[PDB]
């Protein structure tokens, strides 16, 4: 068995949704932001946040809303997990006590059911009569807010349309009415039914079903002065409510998908919309009021404010303050104004909220030789794209170094004091028949550039039609200096050619030190890429000569230096090429038996494969016979996103479903199936999204730091933007500690009651199974934290093993001591 | 000639590398030397000798020799390593079982998750696996381990079955004592979990029943550790064994053991509500509780779901091979 | 695609055993002395009737590669019926068939299992299976027999005398060479024909066409009479190279 511990060093930062209401106080305006598994609750001020309360919970949060039943002084919180684990909170202060109270709470997981591609959806009633989720396709899950419904049962509506793609619960209605939008094989259509509580099922809704865009992608719920609702597409937007019927197409928006909605005047006159190349709309409810009374929606105008982050949630918060929450880049405060600024502008940037965003790749370098190591990222994407360097002062320091352009992969090369750094941006088909950027961005403002002349595949006898607004993404390799971060160089790849892997060394007898990139030309008919570069490049003197180029026939998706040699994958293939003294890449062996190659790390001369579907395989090198050998393969069919070496025995890897594992040789020399069976000894759900695997650290290192249990060091970078880290521990320090985790979990109070056994269990649609091997560091850590009666019950009867003491009790002074150091390792 | 197997050695093949774990040996991807295909071989070790040859491989040889059809997995030679002697007695060399090469086992597909399956890719998939079942039982044959891991696809639509290691002859006549604990809990039909011995071919139904559901949700059905959980789960679903739908539930030997919580209904149609009434309703007869009730292969065939499907229009399910690697910011 | 089983009785005159100087009038009886020891053996065990057939059949087919003075012949038989279980799922331990083959073996027979009778036997199997070019599957005269009978229709009583008295006839044909002269549906037919000749009964009459006069050409096409009459024929010898008389 292995025994390993992971802990966070930076929290989640992407923003994953945002609410306001009145949770704290029925007087405050509140902001909830969730990050993955963390809510922050903040009181709105004339200047910004006042921050008041931060919890996490042991899941990911999918759905947050607020509410407020009749009864309540102040709204309420509704939370479902990934896992379905559901809950109702409240807010309660006790003058300086501030805890979060466990109202109602259930999993409503369902034994059968198809899990929807739009995702859990989840909505409120305006009368709060009840909570509407979308888990599975063709179920509508009911949630009754019923006083007594402290275990939040539930019951299921059968829905015929099964493809749905967004609801909401409509305002301004008889009985609890929902509108969604659903696909079918004519086309997308906009329906309703009422939901009865009485008879638990769906009746013929207020107004008839209409045919929509195509790409209907959203739906507002319009407040009672017009009532209706509001579908929002690629091309236009249209309000709906009986026999009204509404329809603007302003050209402004076709240009970029629509992806955030949200209401300002609670009469419902005014929405702000969001789309993905970050600009900020208006849209305006023109009212014509009739001699009835009545008013009635006249017409709907679409107007540009300006820009924002790419957002994946906004919320207005009061006077001209907006709370714009990213996923891709730093999320902000904003400012609208009446007047627009001397370039046209309504939108000028208040606050700055960092966010790492998703981190494609990182490397661990010591740019100032102090023994620390600075952490280096690529973070964001299009427009929020960034390089960030990281590094510990108690606080992490953080650097940010724009590129308005997503990158892709990083290496350093400290002979050339510079970083390379692969990028991608978004060009557009224009009337010249080539293409322009939406802006300039790294790739175009380097200081000296260069442009591919490869004619490999220069006879492309194979059309690729193009017509005129289609996007394209320019590939490039960055140089960029490591004390200034300019970018000193910038060398675009050929048309239709990615850049997926990059790698700084030398080869062979060859005492230059080179940048090596592997491409795949990547066609929108193919499939699976089937033609690809290896190409070396030599930065000297400002400049990137072309010194090599091997085709390969298929894409490099990995490479890494071994030995001399260079180590690369290409589909299934993995090929071992030698340097020859010519300064040409000739190979010397091979390895088929993959799916698709698309992780390599190696440690002597083994290497480690990591596949897309068949988990991980244990590759040698075997120098006496110039060719591979396969050691053990782990059976289990796991997706990987990335993989890392341990030890000599020991594999890490990451799973699509946010799930870590542990692999290990069986070293019983019984049978030599035993041998080629990589066990799965290590299972723990991470929760996040793992995408780099690096080893170092970030803990400064002045040689003086007593030496921790902990050994070894892997930090880990994810699609929410957090950073972790994995290291492993002796036999008797994780009894240790995990014999103190069920301790702990019986005295912590979670919020949402969600059992921590259950939040840390490997998860996939398919399978359930118990973490092992995992020491949580987060629950380990959060000792220091619980009160001083709660520590000491936690220590009683607690004994120690294969120590000095054989058996040794604790204190609970002894365990502060023990955290104090495990906190040290971050 | 082609037919003299056993001799020709293991020499002409090129290993790729271990493909997956067997009952009997390890099963290893190769390429025969002199033509270029692609093959499985499975390894035969002998060298045990505490019963010598694997009957486990002997039913293999003995029964897919006899079975040609589209559907099912054509083994198509065996050979041996080097002797490395002359003089038997004192050799310990394996035997390999040559099979066509399988691009993708359907478990393997399925445990990624992002394999989307439309109502066409479950027609022309379930048709396949259907026919083969069918000409399988009209031979008088039961697989008796029918799962997800030995359903095997390539990308061209085409579906084949194998492992086919606990097959065994039927007769309807002579009733014949068997195993009892053949099925993988997840797929085994409520039968076998009352011990019913002198089972029909309609354990195979059953199974290819839980995959049936299981192509809707890409989740199997029944998921338990335990035999009485797995009852239980069942039950939930398709309601208790009671003398009310299986009258010979009393003389399976557990009846009065192993009762479930309650008498429960049957919801199978509320809790699948959600799929198309062609299939729903092939559901519900290929999950019939008593085995005489419960329809046959033939009879899957002569449904509204599969009895119009065309063959020729194989429709291959979409794997993702690009994009698939780096998730769409 | 599938080996072909089956010599003309000419060319059993060049068996390997035959060519090592072995006579015919011997290598006959090693043969027989072999069947009955495989029949012997698993009648012991309890075995079905189609498992014994099988190991005789391996058996008989075995000494068509191999020369009796290479590989003796109660191992070889021995070895065959273990396979056979196996293969017919009626399995038996090796050590089981071994304690019955000293059971029924003298001394001196015994001997050529060797000082490791069990090993002898494991060791051999991976030669059978080479040699039968791992063909698992037979088929036997009997499930013919009955196919065929079934069809029949009148005297209860006469039917069934013919249906017994063919049977042991294909029990003794099993110590015979015919197992590899003529498909098993020839020699369900052809013991059909022998039992009606010493009953005196016409079987034309209980078929489905009773002036058929060649009854069986509707079970089994193009099979000349010379074909029967020539496995009667080497029934009878058997029968009459003995004491025993025709069972009647
Ligand atoms: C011998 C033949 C019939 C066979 N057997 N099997 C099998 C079964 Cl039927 C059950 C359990 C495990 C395996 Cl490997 C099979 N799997 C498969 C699917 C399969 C599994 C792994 C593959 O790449 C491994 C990459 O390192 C590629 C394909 N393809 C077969 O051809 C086959």
């Amino acid at each position: 068995m292995s025994y390993n511990y992971v802990v966070t060093a930076q929290k989640p930062t992407a923003v994953n949704g945002c609410v306001t209401g009145h949770f704290t106080s029925a007087e405050d305006l509140n902001l909830l932001i969730a990050k993955n598994t963390r809510l922050e609750i903040y009181v709105v001020t004339a200047e910004g946040l006042r921050p008041v309360k931060e919890v996490g919970m042991y899941g990911k949060i999918a759905v947050m809303e607020l509410f407020r039943p009749k009864g309540e002084s102040k709204d309420l919180l509704f939370i479902l997990t990934a896992k379905y684990n559901a809950c109702i909170l409240e807010y309660k202060q006790s003058g300086e006590s501030i805890d979060i109270i466990t109202r109602a709470h259930g999993n409503v997981q369902d034994r059968i059911g198809r899990p929807s591609e739009t995702g859990i959806i989840g909505i409120i009633d305006p009368e709060c009569r009840m909570i509407g989720l979308r888990l599975y396709d063709g179920l509508f899950k009911v949630i009754p807010l019923d006083r007594d419904n402290k275990e939040l049962k539930a019951f299921n509506i059968r829905l015929e349309e099964l493809h749905v793609i967004d609801v909401k619960f409509l305002y301004g209605c008889q009985a609890p009415t929902i509108c969604f939008v659903y696909q079918d094989p004519q086309g997308r259509h906009v329906k309703t039914y009422e939901v009865s509580l009485r008879e638990k099922e769906f009746n013929k809704g207020p107004w008839k079903q209409e045919n929509v865009e195509a790409e209907a992608s959203m739906v507002i719920a319009v407040p009672e002065p017009f009532g209706g609702a509001i579908i929002i597409g690629q091309e236009s937007i249209t309000y709906h409510n009986g026999d009204k019927y509404l329809a603007i197409a302003p050209p402004i928006i076709k240009q970029s998908t629509i992806v955030c909605h949200n209401r300002v005047d609670p009469n419902g006159s005014r929405y702000l919309l969001g789309d993905m190349e970050g600009r900020l709309f208006m849209l305006l409810l023109e009212k014509e009021e009739q001699m009835d009374g009545t008013v009635t929606l006249k017409d709907l105008r679409v107007e540009l404010l300006g820009e924002t982050s790419i957002a994946e949630c906004l919320t207005y918060l009061d006077n001209g303050v907006v709370f714009v929450g990213s996923r891709l880049g730093d999320s902000q405060l904003v400012k609208l104004n009446v007047d627009s600024n001397e370039q046209g502008s309504y939108v000028v940037a208040m606050e700055t909220f960092t966010n790492l965003g998703p981190i494609v790749d990182m490397c661990v370098v010591d740019l100032e030789r102090q023994g620390q190591g600075q952490l280096v990222t690529c973070s964001g994407a299009f427009k929020e794209g960034s390089l960030r360097i990281i590094r510990n002062g108690q606080k992490l320091h953080i650097r940010t170094v724009p590129l308005y352009e997503s990158p892709r992969k990083i290496c350093y090369q400290e002979v050339s004091q510079c970083f390379g750094v692969l990028s991608s941006r978004i060009e557009v088909q224009d009337t010249s028949g080539g293409t322009t950027a939406l802006r300039p961005s790294a790739s175009t403002q380097a200081l000296s550039s260069s442009v591919s002349s490869s004619k490999l595949f220069s006879s492309s006898t194979a059309p690729h039609e193009t017509s005129f607004g289609e996007e394209v993404e320019v590939h490039n390799l960055l140089i960029i200096d490591q004390h200034t971060f300019e970018v000193l160089h910038a060398h675009q790849f050929l048309q239709n050619e990615y850049a997926l892997s990059l790698v700084s060394c030398k080869l062979g007898k060859d005492p230059n030190t080179y940048f090596i990139v592997g491409t795949a030309m990547v066609y929108p008919e193919e499939a699976e890429p089937k033609q690809g570069r290896i190409v070396v490049f030599q930065y000297s003197d400002g400049k990137l000569q072309t010194v090599a180029e091997k085709e390969v026939k298929g894409a490099v998706y990995s490479m890494v230096e071994f030995n001399g040699k260079l180590l690369a994958s290409i589909n299934s293939t993995v090929r071992l090429y030698e340097w020859t003294t010519e300064k040409e890449l000739r190979t010397e062996c091979n390895h088929y038996n993959n799916i698709m190659a698309l992780y390599l790390k190696t440690k002597g001369d083994f290497i480690l494969v990591g596949d897309l579907m068949r988990s991980v395989l244990l590759l040698a090198y075997k120098p006496m016979e110039g060719n591979f050998e396969e050691i053990a393969r782990d059976f289990n069919p796991n997706w990987m996103s990335a993989v890392e070496i341990l030890d000599d025995d020991n594999f890490l890897g990451a799973e699509n479903a946010f799930n870590l594992f542990v692999c290990q040789k069986d070293s019983a020399a019984t049978t030599d199936e035993e041998r080629q069976h990589l066990q799965e000894v290590g299972l723990f759900h991470l929760g996040e999204f793992v995408n780099v695997f690096c080893h170092g650290s970030l803990v400064m290192q002045n040689l003086g730091e007593t030496s921790t249990p902990t050994q070894g060091s892997v930090l880990f970078g994810t699609v929410n933007g957090m950073i972790g880290l994995v290291t492993s521990l002796s036999e008797s320090w994780y009894n240790l500690l995990l014999d103190m985790q069920n301790r702990l979990n019986k005295v912590i109070k979670s919020v949402g009651k969600i059992e921590h056994s259950f939040w840390r269990s490997f998860h996939t649609e398919r399978k359930t199974e118990p973490a092992t091997g995992f020491i949580d560091g987060d629950l380990i850590e959060s000792f220091l934290d619980i009160s001083r009666p709660k520590m000491q019950e936690v220590v009683a009867n607690l004994q120690y093993d294969d120590g000095s003491g054989m058996k040794r009790e604790a204190t609970a002074d002894d365990l502060i001591k023990v955290v104090e150091e495990l906190t040290r390792i971050h | 000639t082609e037919s003299d197997w056993g001799k020709r050695c293991v020499d002409k093949f090129d290993i790729i590398g271990i493909i997956g774990e067997g009952t009997y040996g390890q099963v290893y991807k190769a390429k025969d030397k002199d033509t270029g295909e692609l093959v499985a071989l499975k390894k035969v070790r002998l060298d045990n000798e505490k019963e010598g040859f694997p009957i486990t491989a002997i039913r293999e040889i003995k029964i897919l020799r006899q079975l040609i059809h589209r559907s099912v997995v054509n083994m198509k030679e065996i050979v041996t390593d080097k002797q490395d002697a002359l003089d038997f007695k004192k050799d310990k060399g394996a035997f390999y079982l040559v099979f066509e090469y399988m691009d993708h086992d359907l478990m393997g597909l399925l445990e990624s998750g992002l394999v989307h399956f439309s109502e066409d890719h479950i027609k022309s998939f379930m048709k396949q696996l259907m026919e083969g079942l069918e000409y399988c039982h009209k031979k008088n044959f039961l697989h008796r381990d029918i799962k997800c891991s030995n359903i095997l696809l390539n990308n061209s639509g085409q579906i084949k079955l194998a492992d086919f290691g606990l097959a065994r002859l039927y007769n309807s006549e002579e009733s014949r004592p068997y195993t009892n604990k053949v099925i993988t809990l997840w797929y085994r039909p409520p039968e076998l979990l009352l011990g019913e011995e002198r089972y029909t071919p309609a354990i195979d139904v059953w199974s290819c029943g839980c995959i049936l559901g299981e192509l809707f949700t890409k989740k199997p059905i029944f998921q338990a550790n335990l035999e009485l959980a797995q009852l239980e789960l069942i039950s939930r679903l398709c309601g208790s064994p009671c003398p009310a739908v299986w009258p010979d539930v009393i003389r399976l030997p557990y009846f009065n053991t192993m009762k479930p919580k309650k008498q429960y209904r049957r919801r199978l149609r509320e809790e699948f509500s959600f799929i198309p009434s062609a299939a729903l309703d092939l559901l519900d007869h290929m999950l019939t509780l008593d085995p005489s009730k419960r329809c046959t292969a033939e009879q899957t065939l002569q449904s509204d779901f599969l009895k119009d499907v065309e063959l020729s229009k194989m429709a291959p399910p979409d794997l993702p091979h690009w994009q698939d690697c780096h998730e769409l910011w | 695609t599938k080996p072909c089983w089956y010599w003309d009785k000419k060319d059993l005159a060049h068996t390997p055993s035959q060519l090592e100087g072995l006579d015919p009038a011997t290598e006959a009886r090693y043969r027989r002395e072999g069947a009955r020891f495989i029949f012997d053996v698993g009648t012991r065990l309890g075995l079905h009737y189609d498992t014994l057939a099988t190991g005789i059949i391996y058996f008989h087919r075995f000494y068509m590669f191999h020369s009796f003075k290479q590989f003796p012949r109660y191992v070889t038989g021995a070895c065959c019926l273990f396979l056979a279980g196996k293969v017919e799922e009626t399995p038996k331990k090796c050590k089981d068939i071994i304690k019955t083959a000293r059971s029924l073996l003298n001394d001196v027979q015994f001997g050529q299992f060797g000082d490791d009778p069990k090993e002898e036997v494991m060791v051999l199997e991976r030669i059978l299976l080479q040699t039968i070019k791992f063909d698992l599957q037979v088929e036997h005269p009997y499930q013919f027999l009955l196919k065929y009978a079934k069809q029949l229709k009148g005297d209860k009583n006469k039917i069934q005398k013919l249906v017994q008295m063919a049977w042991t006839f294909v029990n003794d044909s099993l110590c015979t060479t015919l197992s590899l002269q003529w498909e098993p549906e020839i020699i369900a037919v052809a013991v059909m024909y022998l039992a009606g000749r010493l009953c005196k009964f016409e079987i034309q009459e209980w078929t489905s066409k009773p002036m058929y006069r060649r009854w069986w050409e509707q079970f089994v096409q193009d099979v000349p009479v010379d074909v029967l009459e020539d496995i009667c024929h080497q029934i009878l010898d058997l029968y009459s190279q003995g004491k025993q008389q025709m069972p009647h």
